[PDB]
RNA sequence: GGCAUAGUUC
DNA sequence: CAACGGGCGGAACTATGCC
DNA sequence: CCGTTGTT
């Protein structure tokens, strides 16, 4: 049945229990940004990492 | 603009400080240690 | 601070 | 015909050893 | 792999 309205989704639903798993890849680990930040030494460029 | 015996170098440049900077303990790069031996022979 | 090596994502 | 020299993907993220 | 330069 349809979550929002209550009526029966007119195709069945292939449901069942699966394995899945949580790979290591988060997003909390991935953001970045910059906007005036640190610069390299030698060619003062913004740094790398 | 390119006279030919100009190719034959009799005085060498040595780049500022800048090219060769310190390193932060101070360390002398590539180019500092090889400036310092070419320095070395050439005064002995 | 830098050099190198390894692993991983697309 | 032989010898020599330069050329060989793009990004990104961790870690560890050493000067 | 294939553009330069040497040797022959």
């Amino acid at each position: 049945y349809n979550g929002f309205t209550g009526r029966k989704i007119t195709s069945q639903i292939f449901i069942g229990p699966t394995y899945y798993q949580r790979l290591k890849h988060m997003v909390d680990d991935k953001i970045h940004s910059r906007a005036r930040g640190p610069i390299q030494i030698l060619n003062r460029q913004p740094m790398e990492g | 603009y390119a006279r030919p015996e100009w190719m034959i170098v009799t005085v060498l440049p040595v780049p500022p400080l800048s090219v060769r900077p310190a390193v932060v303990a101070r360390n002398q790069d590539d180019l500092t240690h090889k400036l310092a031996d070419i320095v070395k022979i050439n005064n002995q």
